[PDB]
């Protein structure tokens, strides 16, 4: 899938799309650059697929605490601020990286370009598209077009996660709905 | 419980008025009517006073 988003910028572009992986003269790293900064930068916000940390219990002897090589953005459940230091967590507001209690948080990680959804994969790579056809052949209608074409599938990709996200009216009416039982 | 308490007022309120209208206050519900097998029955009945 991922030769296919790098062919997807090449086509942008207008030169030859092709079929070996990462085996070509022409200058489409730049493509695959382009292509994971930009997946980063959009899975940095938390999305539908992204993991928890319910409870993680430290030794007292370290005192540290382990978090995902591949997280991406953090958010303690409770009201602390928590960041990565040295692949550890760290605590912003105290500037330290020991603890002595259970953390809380939510955690959004980093995922390959060939597992993740259509919706989103595509939305990435037309977002590379466009950007590198800003970068080399200037803003022209096309680029345009590129940006309306990666916000449809940036529209999709919110209807899918709103869809797997059931984000009802249950949060007060649970007060009214006891209530009444 | 249903959502809606109209309901149940006005149940209420049915059942109150039905209630008085079959069974008034200070006045009874049936009333006896005037045959001479009454009037030979009520005599033997131990109350005093004219038949009526």
């Amino acid at each position: 899938r991922l030769t296919d988003a790098v062919n997807v910028t090449l086509e942008a572009l207008g030169e030859s799309r092709i079929v070996d992986i990462n085996t070509s003269n022409p200058s489409a790293g730049l493509a695959r650059a382009a292509l994971d900064r930009t997946r980063r930068g959009v899975l940095s916000t938390g999305w539908w697929f992204n993991t928890i940390i319910r409870e993680v219990t430290p030794t007292p002897n370290p005192g540290q605490i382990k978090v995902p090589w591949n997280q991406l953005s953090m958010y303690g459940l409770d009201g602390t601020k928590y960041g990565e230091r040295d692949g550890v967590l760290y605590n912003l507001v105290d500037q330290t990286k020991v603890f002595s209690d259970t953390v809380h948080l939510k955690v959004v990680i980093d995922i390959d370009f060939e597992d993740l959804p259509e919706h989103m994969a595509m939305w990435v790579a037309n977002a590379t598209a466009a950007q590198v056809y800003l970068n080399d052949l200037g803003a022209d209608g096309n680029y345009k077009s590129l940006l309306g074409i990666a916000a449809e599938y940036e529209a999709m990709n919110m209807r899918e996660h709103l869809r797997n996200q059931r984000y009802s009216t249950s949060r007060t009416h649970a007060a009214r709905k006891i209530r009444s039982g | 419980r249903d959502y809606q308490s109209t309901g149940a007022v006005l149940v209420n309120s049915a059942s109150t008025k039905v209630t008085n209208a079959l069974f008034p206050q200070g006045a009874p519900f049936f009333r006896f009517v005037d045959s001479p097998d009454m009037a030979a029955a009520v005599a033997e009945l131990g109350i005093n006073g004219t038949v009526q």
